[PDB]
């Protein structure tokens, strides 16, 4: 299997050849690249990554002055831990006290107002039992039908909110990944094509002196692969400089705001799979371009 | 001659218009007795009056307590819950809220802010509620005052005529209390005066008399039905209705002090001992300071309460079976000619009226119509 | 083993090229084409080799029809000729060594005989002191040459030579010849189109004439 | 003058010789190039929005009862009108008593319990030396704590956190930007380069007779402002198409989760700016490529 | 004009092309270059071009001395000379009429001046009626006839011809070398270089031979 060894030869030749051609169309592709690989941790970093639940309404029924210590079992052994309901949020009496006056309503007049009669009530998690969307909704009265609980402040949350999030963002971004996967496919195309219009010379030589279609062919598929090969091992090289570098800049945010989000890096699985891809665009590219210009030379 | 007749007449002119001054102004005194028994009536309504007034003056306070505080302590707790959204609170919140709601929105709907809001609904109509009741309860208290203050000024009106009218009538006591009687003299015109005032006694007594007759028929009946039940094999319990009835004045029965008291104070006539001659005590007499009180020796109907002489307005309540231990000189006027008044209950209010010095309970255990001995006649 | 039974060329555009030739060369045999410029040699030679295609007649290369060939089979009929060209169709980029060797690798060859047979190759036109140049370092003659040796370097069965002693002097010239003779010896047809009138002069050789894309000269 | 035009239509013949090279090239640039044309949208929209939505807060400290006319005036004379202040809310007395009888709590209270003892507000926003929270920090508790008012309603950090997103969707943003113009730049140079270097046979106009560096530039300098422009036109039409497909499913959103806050496109400077630096890019890389040959080819 | 004193070239490599060139030539004198293959004839034809630099010695043209030329100067100097080169060095994209006219399109004439002498100087040669074609449509004698047009067409002061009659039959070299002599007749300075012997053998002109780069005439 020389024939393998020596088209390998002439490509890497043909490519070492013009070092700062080679290299400026390297760089292009590169850089052209490391968007996607920079933006697919947007998505996999922070979003998705930092997932902190949702908009869900554990908000429950409010109980009567009937409601105690012991009411508090009995609305578990009826709504709150029988019924669908996972956690339990029963702040009752001195409970939601002094929490509410540390929140955005001021204290003081509990002193002055006699006692603060709180609606009493006691927040929930409806697991699978009534979790489900109807699970609720129906038997959501159906699980104020329990103790007490004069009234029943369930509520819904998310609403639009949960909508300026699904559908602007939902769309946009994807749109912009796909523009990023096409011009990759474009740069890498294009550089191939170029280059094989370079030295269509050779083509005709070596075809107008016997040869074979498949002997024309070798020295520019593995040119073409090892460009798409070399520049995308250089943007693995790179948005691992600029993620890292980046790390410093959300590192800080992470305690002002609050929760810290933790940055990570490409990962093996996906490094290895761009590797491919962009050696397989490279390679088709190369048998497109060749293929369309050995029919011109063909009298 | 002429001169012996002349000095006669002198020397016997003016002791016949003294004695008929004293006793007409002493019945006078009576008079006046009946008239302070109209300022005691109009002093009790008074006083009825005055404890309604310091009723609403406890109820003003009260009222000064529950609402005033509530203005001034709650109504800072709740324009403090009107401030959460005036001052230091709100301020028509409607940012929008960040990751992790910390409550926020249930406290909107129902905490820290929305059941903030719930409950200050709540104490606002709770507090309408409490102005509504404060101004009820101040056209309550002023209704009560305006009754005490009319009453007050209507009984101040009627006091004060009746003050002239006693003076006037104190006036013809001292005119009364100038003279004195001699001994035969005592005997004949004594008899004219108890006379008199046993008379408006009478007339009381007849206006206020089938009573006591009317009760014990109704008791004897009673007992004739209940006796008889038992010869039938039952047993005849007369009603509420009918007990009530029966037992109103069911007769004085022996004397042995089961009944009130009818004042205290000291006693110093015997019945039956030397109180004025040879002539036997009519009952024991209670000497004390003047405005000791005196009335039945049992239950029973008033004979009298009106002007007597001597006896003044004198509460003659008779306690059954003839027995009516007068009130001497009494100063008030309550069970008048028609109406009763039992033991103890006095139908006037004793003092020194009609021309008694003091207050003399002299108490007559009148038996068929005669003295008894009222020693043992105390035992409770 | 070439045959032309009325053959006709005419280029795109309205330059009637080639015009009922006909003529025959036998296995082992040489002549030489001759004409004025713009005659209609080179087109002859690339109908022959397998470059163009006629507008009409036939075409016999050793005894099988090429007038209508597939384009898979091409390459093993363009394989059996070893054709020089007038613009000397060099590789720019690679050295003469390998200019020289890419008919043997084309064919599959070893790697030793490859290097002796470039070497022997080289050697019979004189250039074997320049086979680590590349073809920008030699002059016009020597890329002729380093053509010809190529050409020569498969045993073919046929040779084509398209004017092949221009810008070589005229001692190089009769070499050149003589090599072409060398190898006809053997039993190569050769057919060498020339514009030399006192290289062919000196020697007996059937001569097609062809005046306007008419051959009238066999 | 005739020069310009020789050389113009040389361009133009050698741009049309292969209309599937230039297309291919002309698509690729615009590609490159749609992708930080609809970024800088996106991110002059959100930062409109964001504007528009709320530029500071207006917590101020809660006046006791101290506050009057005359300490109004002083509180001007300090902190409300003399200290950091743009405008005044002096809103004391009965300015914050039908404004609160109309806010979100139910007036009508008045006239049962007795006055309103309405605070003294003095709102006032801090220039931008005082805008800063850094800056606020111990001087807005001083503030607060100078006279007059006796409480303070401090601020929820909400600019803070405003400031911290801004910062993020600045740094991030500015890399994307930064990297799509390198994308930009390189792809442009590369084209032109490998275009010249197809074409590079004319070292014969140079050896020729006296064709001056002069003459030999222009067909190439003017056929790289033709690749250049013919690339920025291109994405000017496949920008706004991009955005029109993603704006009627955008705007919906915004109206649901709030107001229909649509998205603009570009002003026509913004256009001509990206028109004339194509151009110009191009015409910088057609100079470098050229004169990189034109001294290769020299004695 | 032309004037070679001691003039020596080694092309960077090792490989002296030429060695102790000395000789002169007058205004309108007409002279041969020949020698074998590989003797240093492009190479001295380059170096009076100014496309290659002298090692050593100087050269001097029409009485200024080109030895160390610098890079903005070079343009008028090759402007002055009507060169043909081996390779014909023709762009391949353009008609016909462009090549030709390319030249007069550098010095700045006029549109009718240009149709006029480009219909002059490609009837000289006999290419009139291919003044569309590309050069792609033409023959090898065509085109080194479109290279030889292109240089008569400036009216040159020294014509260097560099083999423009291979590729040509004799009666186009016969004919090409009587428009050179009718060039040289008005006062052009010809050199001609050629190793064809039939046509240097008819004219009495003065002969410089070279053999590996030594002039051996003069
Ligand atoms: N590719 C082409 N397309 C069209 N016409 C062509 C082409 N090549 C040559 N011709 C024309 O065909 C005719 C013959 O050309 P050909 O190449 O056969 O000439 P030639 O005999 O090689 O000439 P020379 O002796 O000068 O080399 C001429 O009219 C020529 O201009
Ligand atoms: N670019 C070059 N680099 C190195 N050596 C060169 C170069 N061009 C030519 N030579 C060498 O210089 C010498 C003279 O070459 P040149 O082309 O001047 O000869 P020539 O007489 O024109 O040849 P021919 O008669 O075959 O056309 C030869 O040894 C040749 O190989």
């Amino acid at each position: 299997n020389e024939q393998v060894r020596y088209a390998f030869h002439g490509a890497l030749q043909d490519l070492k050849s013009k070092p700062f051609a080679t290299f400026l169309t390297v760089m292009v592709i590169a850089i052209s690249l490391t968007l996607p690989s920079v933006c697919y941790m947007v998505y996999k970093n922070v979003n998705q990554a930092a997932t902190q639940y949702y908009p869900s309404p554990q908000i429950t029924v409010y109980l009567q002055k009937t409601l105690d210590d012991d009411a508090a079992a009995g609305v578990v052994a009826q709504l709150q831990a029988e019924q669908g309901v996972e956690k339990v949020n029963y702040l009752s009496r001195e409970d939601a006290l002094g929490e509410f006056r540390n929140w955005s309503g001021f204290g003081g007049a509990l002193d002055m107002l006699e006692e603060n009669p709180l609606p009493a009530v006691a927040v929930v998690i409806p697991k699978l039992d009534f979790q489900g969307t109807e699970s609720l909704n129906t038997l959501r009265d159906r699980i104020t039908q329990i103790n007490g609980i004069d009234e029943v402040r369930m509520d819904d949350s998310w609403f639009a909110r949960l909508a300026a999030l699904t559908g602007l963002v939902g769309r946009v971004s994807a749109m912009i990944g796909v523009l990023m996967v096409a011009a990759v496919f474009l740069v890498i195309g294009n550089s191939v094509r170029l280059s094989i219009f370079a030295r269509r010379d050779s083509i005709n030589v070596q075809k107008l002196i016997g040869a074979t279609d498949g002997f024309i062919l070798r020295p520019f598929l593995y040119g073409g692969a090892l460009l798409g090969f070399s520049g995308a091992l250089l943007s693995l090289i790179l948005s691992e400089i600029l993620v890292l570098r980046l790390s410093s800049a959300v590192a800080e945010v992470a305690q002002v705001f609050g929760t810290k989000f933790d940055i990570n890096g490409l990962s093996f699985d996906e490094c290895l799979l761009l590797l491919l891809v962009c050696s397989m665009i490279g390679w088709v590219a190369a048998w497109l371009a060749t293929v369309q210009h050995l029919r011109h030379f063909t009298p | 001659l002429k001169s012996i007749q002349a000095d006669i007449a002198a020397k016997e002119r003016a002791v016949r218009q003294k004695q008929q001054q004293r006793a007409s102004l002493l019945a006078q005194l009576k008079k006046q007795e009946e008239a302070i028994s109209e300022a005691t009536r109009k002093l009790r309504e008074t006083q009825n009056t005055l404890n309604q007034l310091n009723k609403q003056i406890d109820e003003m306070n009260a009222s000064i307590a529950k609402l005033e505080q509530q203005k001034a302590a709650q109504e800072r707790s709740l324009a403090a819950q009107l401030d959460a959204a005036f001052r230091q609170g709100e301020h028509t919140g409607i940012q929008l809220i960040l990751s992790g709601e910390e409550s926020q929105r249930g406290q909107r709907l129902q905490a820290y802010f929305g059941y903030l809001n719930q409950a200050r609904q709540e104490t606002i109509a709770q507090l309408k509620q409490t102005r509504e009741e404060v101004a009820m309860q101040r056209a309550e208290l002023e209704e009560k005052q305006s009754e005490q203050q009319t009453l007050l000024y209507e009984q101040r009106a009627q006091q004060a005529k009746l003050t002239q009218a006693l003076n006037e009538r104190k006036k013809t006591l001292a005119g009364l209390e100038s003279s004195i009687q001699q001994g035969q003299q005592q005997l004949s015109e004594l008899r004219a005066n108890e006379s008199r005032l046993r008379n408006s006694i009478a007339r009381a007594e007849a206006a206020a008399k089938a009573r006591a007759e009317r009760e014990a028929r109704e008791a004897q009946a009673v007992r004739d039905r209940q006796k008889e039940a038992t010869r039938k094999g039952t047993t005849y319990k007369p009603t509420e209705s009918e007990k009530s009835l029966m037992s109103r004045t069911g007769g004085l029965g022996a004397p042995r002090g089961q009944a009130f008291w009818p004042v205290r104070g000291p006693t110093l006539h015997r019945y039956g001992e030397q109180l004025q001659g040879e002539l036997r005590w009519k009952g024991m007499v209670i000497g004390a300071s003047e405005g000791t009180e005196v009335k039945a020796i049992a239950d029973g109907r008033v004979i009298l309460a009106d002007w007597l002489q001597g006896y003044g307005l004198v509460v003659v309540v008779e306690h059954g079976k003839g027995d009516m231990s007068l009130y001497g000189y009494n100063q008030s006027a309550l069970v008048s000619v028609g109406s009763q008044v039992r033991a103890g209950q006095p139908i006037a209010l004793v003092g020194s009226s009609g021309g008694q010095g003091r207050p003399s309970l002299y108490f007559e255990i009148r038996r068929q119509g005669q003295a008894v001995n009222p020693q043992p006649w105390l035992g409770r | 083993m070439i045959r032309f039974e009325h053959v006709s060329k005419a280029y795109l555009g309205g330059r009637q090229a080639l015009q009922g030739v006909t003529f025959h060369m036998q296995p082992g045999e040489m002549a030489f084409l001759t004409g004025h410029s713009g005659a209609g040699k080179s087109t002859l030679l690339k109908l022959i080799c397998g470059i163009e295609r006629p507008s009409a007649g036939k075409i016999w290369f050793s005894g099988h029809d090429i007038t209508r060939l597939k384009n898979r089979e091409v390459p093993f009929l363009r394989r059996q000729i070893g054709m020089i060209f007038q613009d000397h169709h060099l590789l720019m980029d690679r050295t003469v060594y390998d200019n020289v060797a890419i008919p043997l690798i084309i064919a599959g060859a070893s790697g030793d005989d490859i290097r002796r047979r470039v070497s022997a190759a080289l050697d019979k036109v004189g250039l074997l002191d320049k086979a680590k140049n590349f073809p920008i370092q030699l002059s016009g003659g020597e890329q002729q040459r380093v053509g010809i040796a190529r050409a020569v370097v498969n045993k073919p069965a046929v040779l084509l030579a398209d004017q092949p002693t221009g810008n070589l002097d005229d001692a190089l010239s009769e070499g050149i010849l003589r090599l072409f003779e060398e190898f006809n010896r053997v039993g190569v047809t050769v057919l060498m189109a020339t514009h030399d009138i006192n290289l062919i002069s000196r020697r007996s050789y059937r001569m097609l004439t062809l005046s306007d894309g008419h051959l009238h000269g066999g």
